[PDB]
Parts: C-alpha cells; structure tokens; sequence
RNA sequence: AUUCAUAAUAACUUUUCGAAUCGCAUGGCCUUGUGCUGGCGAUGGUUCAUUCAAAUUUCUGCCCUAUCAACUUUCGAUGGUAGGAUAGUGGCCUACCAUGGUUUCAACGGGUAACGGGGAAUAAGGGUUCGAUUCCGGAGAGGGAGCCUGAGAAACGGCUACCA
RNA sequence: UAUCUGGUUGAUCCUGCCAGUAGUCAUAUGCUUGUCUCAAAGAUUAAGCCAUGCAUGUCUAAGUAUAAGCAAUUUAUACAGUGAAACUGCGAAUGGCUCAUUAAAUCAGUUAUCGUUUAUUUGAUAGUUCCUUUACUACAUGGUAUAACUGUGGUAAUUCUAGA
C-alpha cells in the first residue's frame, strides 16, 4: 500500500485478562478499506509477540475514507488468547472452526419430542416394534 | 380392555375417576404437588378384561417351560456396604473392600470388571472431616470465653474509672 | 406483585450508575446484600464502565471467576454484587485497591488507595442492641455485626473496621464539630464540618452542615456520615473534598486548564 | 423494551399563507443564495425564535442573577463561535434583533460563493452537494454547514477530488479514452 | 413513648435445631498403631441482624349527572367486651351489648366510547383537550369459584368443578 | 411566537353564528415517490375465536452412575476420564402481553409497623442431647424403599401405565 501507518490510541494494560486494550487508528490516503486481516501482523511487529495473540474489531470507515478507527487487542501468548477471545472471533481468524449444529428451529424440535419419552426409551422402542408387528 | 389399569382392591368392578396424587399408583406427576383425575379400574376381576396379571405362590407338581425351568440372575449386586455385609453375614469386620460383586464385561479384547463403589463405607477421608467439625466446636467456644472475659474486664474497668470519677466529685 | 422481582429494566436504575439510556434494554440488577439497591456500585458497572477493563458482560463473569476481583478481603466472585460506600474493591493482580467514594455531583467515583491504609474502612453503626444470651453487638451501614463493642459506642457514630478479622480498631463520636460525610440527600458528595443539629422529637431528626468555605447547608440526620474530626480526616477524599463548587465558576474553573 | 428514541421537529409554517409582503420576500432570500425550498427559512426562522424566546426569558430575570449570567454567558458566546453576532454586540440586548438572514449567511453555501472558487451561490450549491469541499481535513457535502470563525480559512478542495488533484476526475477520463483509441 | 431488647424462676411440647454429607492437598508427632493431631473449600443448619421484598396502614388530591335527597343496619351498619381465625392489626368472622355511622362543604345512586400517574398537543398570561401504549404502580389469562406445591401463586404455557 | 379575514343591508352601529386560517407523538384514506439516518405498528370494533410450530429448564473439582454407554488403564481389585437415563436440589410466582373490571377504589406525593411474614445475599451465632441417661450402644458411622435398568403386557389414541 501507501503510508500504512498504523497507529495505536489510548492504550490501557489490562493485565486482568493479561491483555493489552488500545485503539487502532488508521491513516490510508489513496487507500480504502483496510482488510482488518492484514491488520493483525503489523499491529504483532509493533508488540514483537506473535501474528496469533492479536484481535481487531470495530473499524468504521470515516465520512469520505483515508481514516479509520477501530479497536485492537493483543495477548501475552496464544494460550491465553485462545481462551479468553469469543469463539466467533476466533473462527474468523482461522484459529477454531464451525461447530456443525442443526438450526435453532431443529434443536427446539428435538427437546420437544425428547420430553414425551421417560427414561432412555429402548424397552419403549421394542414394545411399539413388538406392537407394530401385530 | 381400553387399557385401563386397576387400582389394588379398592371396589366395584367397574369402571371410575379418582384424584391420583403423589405415593400413589396408576399416576405419575409431572409437578411438585400435582394432582390428577384418571379413569381407574375396579378390583374385582370380570370379563371385561383384556389382561390379568398372575404369580405363582406356591409351585405344584408339573414343570412350566417358560415359568420354573428357566431361571434369570438378579441385575445388580449391593452397594452399600452394610447391605453386602448382610448378603454374606459374616461379621462386622469383613473388609468387604474385596467382597464386591464385580461384572466382566468385554469392550474389545481387554476385559475388566468394574465393582462399583461401595456408600457408606469407612474413609480416612470421611475421619479427618469429623475430626475437623469436632474440633471446630471446640475452638469457637474457647474464643468464645475468653471474649467475654475480655469485655468483662474492660466494662470493669470503666465501671471503676467511672467510680473513682465520681468519688473526686462532692469533694 | 406474586412475588419478589428479578429484573431491572433500564429507566428505571439508580442515576448514578451512568448508563447510558440507549444499547440495551435491561441493566444490572443488584443482588441481595450488604447495602441497598439503588446504593449499589455493582461491579459489572465498575468493573466494565468505569474502569474498563472490560467490554462485555462474558469477560466480566471470566474476571471474578478467576479469582482476582475481592471485596473486603473476600473474593465475592458475584457479577451484580453490591458494593456500597467505602467498600473496599482490591485487585491481587495490577496492584490497586480501589475506595468508593461519592465525588462531588454524588456519582461514584474511582479512589485509588494504597495498600498500607486499604486494610481497614469506617462503618456508620446504625443501632446497638443486646443479642442473645446478654451479649451486645452493633450493625454498621453495610449490614457488619461486631460483638463485644466499646460501651461508649452509641448510634449513629462511625467505627473504623479491621477489615481482616471483625473486630474494630477505633471509632468517633457524633458530636458538633466532627468532619462528616453526606451520603443521600440533594447535597450528596460534600463534607461539611458539622456545627448544630435540631432534636425533632417523633422523627426526621436535622442537622446543620458547614462547608470549608462557609457554606452551610442543611440534611437530614439519615444521610450524614461522620468520618472523622475536623481537620484531618480517617480517610482519603477523592478530588474536589466536597466543596459544591458552583457551575459559575465551574467553566472559570475549567477553562483554566485546556 | 428500550428506551424512546428523541425526535424534534425544526421548523414552522407562516400562519398566513398567502400573503405577498412575505411571499416575495422570502423568495428573495432563496433567491441569491440557492434554496431550494421554504423550508430553509422556514428552519431558520425555528431557532431564531428560540433563541430570542431564550433571550426574552432572561432579560425578565433580574441582573446578577446567576442563572441570567450564566445562561446568557452561553448564549451570547455560542452566537458568537458560530459568527451569526459580531463582537462588539455582546450585551444580550443585540441578541434579540440580529437579523432573519444573519444566520443564513453564515452557511456553507455562502461561504464558498463568498471565499472564491465558486463564482455563483448555484454553482456552489452544486460544489458542496457533489463532495468537492474539505470544511477542516474532512469531506462535508452539506451546504448548511455554519461555519464557526474558526474554519474559514480551512476551506479547501478534498485531497481526494479533482480541483484539489489526486485524480484527473471521472468523465474527463473516458474522455480522453476515446482520444487515445482514434489516434490508432 | 412500651408489657422493648435481654436476663431470672416454675413447668410444658404429639418435641424443632444442635453436620451419620461431598472435592482437593496431603503435612507434623511419637509408646510405627491404618495410632494421635492437621489445611483449603462446597453443601446444609437454629436464632439475630442486613438485603431483595410483601402485607396492612396516615394525610390530601379524581371526570359527568339532583330527570339521583337521603343512605346504611333484613342476616354487620357504627362502636364495646370476649373469643376464633390470620403472619400479623382490624367486624375479618362469632356470641352478647349499645344505637350508632355518612349527608347540600353533593352522601347514596346512575353514566363513563374511565386502569391511574410520570407525561402529550396547543398555548402572551390564565387555560383547554388527551394520556390503550417503551418507565412506575394495579388487574387479568374465555367467565366465575376452589385448591396442591412452594419463601413467595388463589398461578392458569399448575390442577379440580360448573357455565360457554 | 399578545395579528385575524369573508358571509343578514340600498347603504348601515353590532357578543351572532357559519365559513375560512395554523398545529397535532390524532387517526383513517386518496394521489405520488430518488437517497441517508431514525422509527410507531390488530389499542379503538371483538378481554372475539384459533390450526400449526416455537416461547423453562438447569450441574460444578466439590449430592447419587455396574448404561449389560464411549476411550484410555497401568493413579488404583471398590470407585474415582467422559458421561445418556433417572433420583435429588433449585427454578418455573421472573420475564412478556393486554387494559376488560375498577370512581376514595386503583394511583400520586407523603407517613407507620411499639401491628406482621421474608426463600435468596451478607455479618454473627449451638462443648450442654448416650433418658432409671454403671451395658440401653455402631460412633473409626447405623435402617428401608425405590427410580433409572432387565423381563412380561393392555389398548384407536395422551408427556397413560400394570405386574415380576
Ligand atoms: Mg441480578
Ligand atoms: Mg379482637
Ligand atoms: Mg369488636
Ligand atoms: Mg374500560
Ligand atoms: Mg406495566
Ligand atoms: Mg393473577
Ligand atoms: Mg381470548
Ligand atoms: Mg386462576
Ligand atoms: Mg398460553
Ligand atoms: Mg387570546
Ligand atoms: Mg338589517
Ligand atoms: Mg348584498
Ligand atoms: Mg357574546
Ligand atoms: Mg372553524
Ligand atoms: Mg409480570
Ligand atoms: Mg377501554
Ligand atoms: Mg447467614
């Protein structure tokens, strides 16, 4: 790009959950839309730790472009990270993946059909195909 | 016939409505305190039935197929300890530790057997806790006597401080 | 009615709180405990808006349930806990201990306080009777019984609290002169050197409050809060010492730094 | 559920619609400084009233009243930043005549037609609303903008705009577009 | 301000509570016995105080109508005594007693296209009209009644009955 | 932002009333419709009636697991990894919806409980109980049923249940 720099605000150690809270301002001329994605090497060689104990989100873009302000955090290690940032962040970083579930509309289905049987329902499930045979 | 059930020797041969409750058959509650009104078949045995059900106090001379030739085991063994004591009544002092009744089971070419637990049983662990709560009585109550001591002889001294105050005054 | 309420909507929180009215339409709802509902800090406010440290409402339950947030020397790993006044929030990690204390416009502020003297607090006794078996105690403001007080202590004094074991350590008597606290009331947030109270026999007992620029002021007997004699106080008082600075001079006051 | 959001409106109709005293004059003054509707004035005109209604309220309060001094201090200083009352004006009396087109005039829209680059209020009209304006460093494309005496000279072309550079412009590229395929 | 807190005596109880519960760490002492001591907690538990509450309660305040002027007390209407009941005060209910209580300063009765407030519209000033409805309080789960469980419901995505 | 104007006469002095005029978090409707932000929404008539599908369930290191469940043991021949089901403990009396009833009733401001209950928080707070209490006695911890589970069934049907 062109004169990146990336710049860090308001920067607070938050060593309660052993982090780093700062807000990540950005100044693009000629540059838009900023790919939050390559925001998280140039804010790790800044902090020297690593391209995986970074987060960023937020980043609306300013009236017209060349500027924007987000907020960024950074971890000590990828341990902590790992356990502390929400999972939905962490799937957009390629760190977790997609925990296959059915709709919201199946499990309630589920649930539902689940409360009519008392007990685990196998002396249930031989009696209607011991019934259904005759 | 219809399935209806009958409520153990209660009257009339017929068909009625009770309020089940709780502690009580032909009801299951499905809420703290719930009660219900359900049909309820009478004692009485008459042709309306569909099902009756039989068991057999006292063998007589035939053999059953299904009934006395055959012969099921028991599902599960005891698990407190006093009642695998009275299963083998020898004593009071059996260590029943090696006494469980244990239950192969082969998962795959590895067997184990999987004796359960044993409740109630004698831990160096549940000892400790009742020394602990004995002592724990015991320690309050010495801080106790001693508080009151303390207050006792500072509302002594105040008492006497006030005495001799007043003892200055009215010459 | 039908029973006791679970909720708090928003509109309807104490003012103080400083949440804004809009993103979200429930706030914290104090629990149950030392000090009233609408005197209450609770920590997801404190831990989340004034401090923050934290951004959601999931980190701040990560926060208490690690066990760094302790309250009076107890870890009170509750996310609407109640904290009241002067109720010491201490951090193991990060080494700050924090005093809530009412600023000047009656919000609360944040104190940092150091570690020497962030062992104890000040407990504005509320009535001393005798338990049983003849053994005397006495309630403060934040619900504490000490058993076996001095016998001089009356109501509506202020004792010092070891904060470590429930014993007390030392204690004021509510008499003119004495540097006091106003906690509720319209003046909320000063301190006022007190000069005269009026007896009202049968209720709402008054009391006449002095500010250090001899602006006096009157309040009701129930948000007065003794803290110490004139002069120098038991505590540390945050920025502005309770002086009711007027808004006149409040821009005059501001423009002066900018 | 959550709270209300808080709306107002900002404006209010003549309570004679035809009449032509006020007719052709408010006509004149969307005439030379590009209005497009009435309701320009008419906004104007909103505020204008509340701010004499807040200045009538304070004349009535006793002098050295502090809520008169403290609340006049504020009104006349914020006039003030915004331009609409000049300096020597500052007696809280001057405040209740200053004029219906003052404040109109203080607006984006004349100030480009007054600071050059824009050579009629139409053409300028069209310069704001088609984002070639920097108020300060950024992009404003509203021609109400009141500028504070603290900007005017801050108004330039956006950097990222032609007649500011940075960029040929857009229909001028295409124009030579055509130019560069004949000549082969 | 108390017959208050609290303490003392004689008793009473079909007898309440006063830990037969769980996880982790495993440490010291000797007459080395599965010996004696021993931490961090969790859950539970009588009473007191606190908090979240609830119930009852003081004073003042409500739209239109006299083509509503007297009302209430048969069998509660007002008060007293005593008792039952309630978690409690209290005609809340019962027995007896007295004949009271409200009312032109608008009772009682009737209507409301009436839930009440915080508020909304328009207003020089005084006002007029509206407020089912984002907050507070109240009521209801088709209409009534009754009740279990539970701290808390006369609960209705709890139950029973009648009516539709 | 303290403003009026037209309409009875041939022409007139004049509360008339009618009409015009402006606003509405006052609705409905007609015509028309490019953009950004923001946003009410089956209240009014019928608190009329409803197919269907959802809207209350819940566990840690720390109550109970022989799943005749899943993996690894090698820390263990009793158990202690994960864990369906069920027993147990809490919750389901919150929230949400509507305004039918209701006119000293609710409600508002303001009082009292020396006239009461209060699960849950928080601080305190049981050395006293082997009962003819010198053999009655296990106090290194005592008794029973039962769910889940196995097996045998009833009905067209229910979150129906019986017997062993
Ligand atoms: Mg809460
Ligand atoms: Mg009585
Ligand atoms: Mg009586
Ligand atoms: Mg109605
Ligand atoms: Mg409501
Ligand atoms: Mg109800
Ligand atoms: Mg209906
Ligand atoms: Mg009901
Ligand atoms: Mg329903
Ligand atoms: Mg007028
Ligand atoms: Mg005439
Ligand atoms: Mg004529
Ligand atoms: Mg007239
Ligand atoms: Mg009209
Ligand atoms: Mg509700
Ligand atoms: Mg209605
Ligand atoms: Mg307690």
């Amino acid at each position: 790009s062109d004169a990146v720099t990336i710049r860090t605000r308001k920067v607070i150690s938050n060593p309660l959950l052993a982090r780093k809270q700062f807000v990540v301002d950005v100044l693009h001329p000629n540059r838009a839309n900023v790919s939050k994605d390559e925001l998280r090497e140039k804010l790790a060689e800044v902090y020297k730790a690593e391209k995986d104990a970074v987060s960023v989100f937020g980043f609306r873009t300013q009236f017209g472009g060349g500027k924007s302000v987000g907020f960024g955090l950074v971890y000590n290690s990828v341990a902590e990270a790992k356990k502390f940032e929400p999972t939905y962040r962490l799937v957009r970083y390629g760190l977790a993946e997609k925990v296959e579930k059915a709709s919201r509309q199946q499990r309630k289905q589920k649930k539902n059909r689940d409360k009519k049987i008392f007990g685990t329902g196998k002396r249930l499930a031989k009696k209607v195909a011991r019934r259904n045979a005759d | 016939k219809q399935g209806f059930p009958m409520k153990q020797g209660v009257l009339l041969p017929t068909r009625i409505k009770l309020l089940l409750t709780k502690n009580v058959s032909c009801y299951r509650p499905r809420r703290d305190g719930e009660r219900k009104r359900k049909s309820v078949r009478g004692a009485i045995v008459g042709p309306d039935l569909a099902v009756l059900a039989l068991v057999i106090v006292k063998k007589g001379e035939q053999e059953l197929e299904g009934l006395t030739d055959t012969t099921v085991p028991k599902r599960l063994g005891p698990k407190r300890a006093n009642n695998i004591r009275k299963f083998f009544g020898l004593s009071k002092e059996d260590d029943v530790r090696d006494f469980v009744i244990r239950r192969e089971v082969t998962k795959g070419e590895k067997t184990y057997t999987k004796a359960p637990k044993i409740q109630r049983l004698v831990t160096p662990q549940r000892l400790q806790r009742k020394r602990h709560q004995r002592a724990l009585k015991v320690r309050n109550a010495q801080a106790q006597r001693e508080a009151a001591a303390e207050y006792a002889q500072l509302l002594a001294k105040r008492l006497s401080e006030r005495k001799a105050e007043k003892a200055e005054i009215r010459k | 009615a039908r029973g006791p309420k679970k909720h708090l909507k928003r509109l309807a929180a104490p003012h103080h709180w400083l949440l804004d009215k809009l993103s979200g339409c429930y706030a914290p709802r104090p629990s149950a405990g030392p000090h009233k509902l609408r005197e209450s800090l609770p920590l997801i406010v404190f831990l989340r808006n004034r401090l923050k440290y934290a951004l959601n409402g999931r980190e701040v339950k990560a926060i208490l349930m690690q066990r760094h947030v302790k309250v009076d020397g107890k870890v009170r790993t509750d996310t609407t806990y109640p904290a009241g006044f002067m109720d010491v929030i201490t951090l193991d990690a990060t080494n700050e201990n924090f005093r809530l204390v009412y600023d000047v416009k009656g919000r609360f502020a944040v104190h940092r306080i150091t570690d020497e003297e962030a062992s104890y607090k000040l407990g504005k006794v509320k009535k001393v009777q005798l338990g049983k078996k003849g053994v005397p105690y006495v309630v403060t403001h934040d619900g504490r019984t000490i058993r076996y007080p001095d016998p001089n202590i009356k109501v509506n004094d202020t004792v010092k609290i070891d904060l470590a074991s429930g014993k007390i350590t030392d204690f004021i008597k509510f008499d003119a002169g004495k540097l006091v606290y106003v906690t509720g009331g319209r003046n909320l947030g000063r301190i006022g050197t007190i000069v005269h109270k009026e007896r009202h026999d049968g209720g709402f007992d008054l009391v006449h409050i002095k500010d250090s620029l001899d602006n006096t002021f009157v309040t009701r007997l129930n948000n007065v809060f003794v803290i110490g004699e004139q002069g120098k106080p038991y505590i540390s008082l945050p920025k502005g010492k309770g002086i009711k600075l007027s808004i006149a001079e409040e821009r005059d006051r501001r423009r002066a730094q900018q | 559920p959550r709270a209300p959001r808080t709306y107002s409106k900002t404006y209010s109709t003549p309570k004679r619609p035809y009449e032509s005293s006020r007719l052709d004059a408010e006509l004149k003054l969307a005439g030379e400084f590009g209005l497009k509707n009435k309701k320009e004035i008419y906004r104007i005109s909103f505020q204008l009233s509340k701010i004499r209604r807040a200045a009538r309220d304070l004349l009535t309060r006793d002098e050295k009243d502090p809520k008169r001094l403290f609340e006049g201090n504020a009104l006349i200083r914020r006039l003030v930043r915004v331009g609409v009352l000049s300096e020597d004006k500052k007696k809280l009396d001057y405040v209740l005549a200053l004029k219906v087109e003052d404040f109109l005039e203080r607006r984006l829209q004349t100030q480009v037609y007054k600071l050059g680059l824009a050579k009629s209020v139409h053409h300028a009209r069209v310069l704001i609303t088609q984002r070639h304006i920097a108020v300060g460093k950024q992009i404003v494309n509203i021609p109400s903008f009141m500028v504070r005496l603290d900007s005017e000279k801050h108004i330039d072309f956006a950097p990222t705009s032609p007649f500011g550079g940075a960029r040929p412009g857009r229909v001028a590229r295409r124009n030579a577009a055509r130019k560069a395929e004949a000549s082969g």
